[PDB]
RNA sequence: CUUGAGUCUCGUAGAGGGGGGUAGAAUUCCAGGUGUAGCGGUGAAAUGCGUAGAGAUCUGGAGGAAUACCGGUGGCGAAGGCGGCCCCCUGGACGAAGACUGACGCUCAGGUGCGAAAGCGUGGGGAGCAAACAGGAUUAGAUACCCUGGUAGUCCACGCCGUAAACGAUGUCGACUUGGAGGUUGUGCCGGCGUGGCUUCCGGAGCUAACGCGUUAAGUCGACCGCCUGGGGAGUACGGCCGCAAGGUUAAAACUCAAAUGAAUUGACGGGGGCCCGCACAAGCGGUGGAGCAUGUGGUUUAAUUCGAUGCAACGCGA
């Protein structure tokens, strides 16, 4: 488990952050389970709107077929 | 006519039937087959011996390009995915890469559920 | 589910890298439930169920732990 | 049956060649507990056929069986009302069963007199893939090939 | 007067709502390239599509509609409902520390508003899906289920309709009455110790006909409202009101029955599930069904063709 982001007192996920955001994707782009990194429901909500937002700017892939 | 020597295999594997094209790495498709053509109607086209048996006719029939390598492309649900694949590489290809291009909507309304 | 066949590494050894890789994306799975039209109500009622009887049948491992069969 | 419980029954062997392959023959032509008349058949079949191609007593009935051995054949099973005919690879035992079972079967509805000679026409066709037996063979593995598809439950 | 009710200050989370913009995937179509004989579909087929070059693959374009993953018995909303991302307008809830008002409250017939989907009107739009419809099957028949297509509609704007198993089948408000395990969202003090809101499951007393509910009560009580009085006839007729219509709403009676009903119990049954068995299948061998005759039966005939047995379990049976 462990939410990095409660242990660290994270307050937004900044988008731009891709190296931490690249964590949270899978090898074909998909947002992973808070079920399975573990991240609190508050952090993986922000997390997702993150990662939306970061793949509109094109620096996160939507999918691993583009 | 032509020697390529880098090739794509596209396996459209449905339900219903499995449809090998071998193509060149700009998508000039050079031949196919399929499960249905092979010899196999109805019940026996929906299976992976029958698409096996498509990707050795697709071997020969592109025979003459001279294809020494070959990304593999995999496309459907069917049974014919995985059986495809080895009768590929059993045929004397050096497959390059295996990947995935099952379209998925992130989209339409899909047909009704069948009552049977 | 992209697979690079690296250099030295056997056929069947990489095709069960692909199909693994295939499994871990849910590729089958996802194409199976959207060959068909699922009710708004019945997507609802299958995700209650599979609740109930995940919840249900943790509960009812949990007191096999707690009761003996001989 | 649904319980295991299928020891075989011990089977002496031929009398004259010692064969406890060719005494199954002679059972399988046996008809209506008559062992004696059947010996004689088999007998002076195999002399017969001995001394039509002089390779031996034994071996010229064991080259026979070879063309007449089935390698795979098709079970019934139904799926979705239709009928799947699964091919599976027959065991040992039975290509011998059934290798002398179609041989008995040619043999009989044939137009020699004789059935001593009627059996060695048969014996010494399917000893170059001619009889009936052989293709009653081929007919078998054919099936096997058509629905080779089906070879998974 | 300040405890109920409300106002202010700081923040919090949220698919709450209305407007606008935009992104990626996918389907379809259009044009072009490569290519050649099938594709599609099914339990199996056929209708259909294809040598006028399909399907497959690639390139570019048009268009509509829905937002994978996140995603969660998670969240928000009075309910209906609400899900990509961004901006603009806007509603509510909640928490901490105080200040303020000083019963300003609760409930609510009539009335007003909101209210899924289908449907109606006017004008757009139309990819996919798909009532109607057409064909192919299946079938005794198949106004179906299945297949191939396919129009209204589904989408937008404005208006109407006003009904749903609109369900927690549980009116709103307030108080009190053992616990356990979670979810979600604040907050105080030092991962620990508290304190609030909303929510999921289990369970005690109690209650219940039982099933079950069980601090989010179906427990113990108080305030007000709505509704019921056997089943059918019937939420029907007539009338009124409302609506463009479809219809909604309010709402009988004659007549008829002696029950209708809810929950649980024991069986039986299921083209429910699980686990077993049996010449039950499977694997084999020999028969019967055809022939002649023997024998019994049915029927017919007869003066009588004595009576009885007559699915399996009568018919070389009583005999
Ligand atoms: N896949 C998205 C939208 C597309 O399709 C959905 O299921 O709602
Ligand atoms: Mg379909
Ligand atoms: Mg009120
Ligand atoms: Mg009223
Ligand atoms: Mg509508
Ligand atoms: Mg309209
Ligand atoms: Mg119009
Ligand atoms: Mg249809
Ligand atoms: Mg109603
Ligand atoms: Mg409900
Ligand atoms: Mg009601
Ligand atoms: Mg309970
Ligand atoms: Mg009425
Ligand atoms: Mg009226
Ligand atoms: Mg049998
Ligand atoms: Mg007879
Ligand atoms: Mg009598
Ligand atoms: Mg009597
Ligand atoms: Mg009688
Ligand atoms: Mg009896
Ligand atoms: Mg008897």
């Amino acid at each position: 488990k462990f939410c990095r982001f409660t242990a660290e007192g994270v307050q937004e996920i900044d988008y731009k952050d891709i190296a931490t955001l690249k964590n949270y994707i899978t090898e074909s782009g998909k947002i992973v389970p808070s079920r399975i990194t573990g991240t609190r429901a508050k952090y993986q909500r922000q997390l997702a709107r993150a990662i939306k937002r970061a793949r509109y700017l094109s620096l996160l892939p939507y999918t691993d077929r583009h | 006519r032509k020697q390529v020597s880098d090739g794509v295999a596209h396996i459209h594997a449905s339900f219903n039937n499995t449809i090998v094209t071998i193509t060149d790495r700009q998508g000039n498709a050079l031949g196919w087959a399929t499960a249905g053509g092979s010899g196999f109607r109805g019940s026996r086209k929906s299976t992976p011996f029958a698409a096996q048996v498509a990707a050795e006719r697709c071997a020969d029939a592109v025979k003459e390009y001279g294809i020494k390598n070959l990304e593999v492309m995999v496309k459907g649900p069917g049974p014919g995915r995985e059986s495809t694949i080895r009768a590929l590489n059993a045929a004397g290809f050096r497959i390059t890469n295996i990947t995935d291009v099952t379209p998925i909507p992130h989209g339409c309304r899909p047909p009704k559920k069948r009552r049977v | 589910p992209v697979i690079k066949v690296r250099e030295n590494e056997p056929f069947d050894v990489a095709l069960r890298r692909f199909k693994r890789s295939c499994e871990k994306a849910g590729v089958l799975a996802e194409v199976r439930r959207r060959e068909f039209y699922e009710k708004p109500t019945t997507e609802r009622k299958r995700a209650k169920a599979s609740a109930v009887k995940r919840h249900a049948k943790k509960l009812a491992r949990e007191n096999a732990r707690r009761t003996r069969l001989y | 049956p649904r319980r295991r419980v299928i020891g075989q029954r011990k089977i002496l062997p031929d009398p004259k060649f010692g064969s406890e392959l060719l005494a199954k023959f002679v059972n399988i032509l046996m008809v209506d507990g008559k062992k004696s008349t059947a010996e004689s058949i088999v007998y002076s079949a195999l002399e017969t056929l001995a001394q039509r191609s002089g390779k031996s007593e034994l071996e010229a009935f064991e080259v026979a069986l070879e063309n007449v051995r089935p390698t795979v054949e098709v079970k019934s099973r139904r799926v979705g009302g239709s009928t799947y005919q699964v091919p599976v690879e027959v065991r040992p035992v039975r290509r011998n069963a059934l290798a002398m079972r179609w041989i008995v079967e040619a043999a009989r509805k044939r137009g020699d007199k004789s059935m001593a000679l009627r059996l060695a026409n048969e014996l010494s066709d399917a000893a170059e893939n001619k009889g009936t037996a052989v293709k009653k063979r081929e007919d078998v593995h054919r099936m096997a090939e058509a629905n080779k598809a089906f070879a998974h439950y």
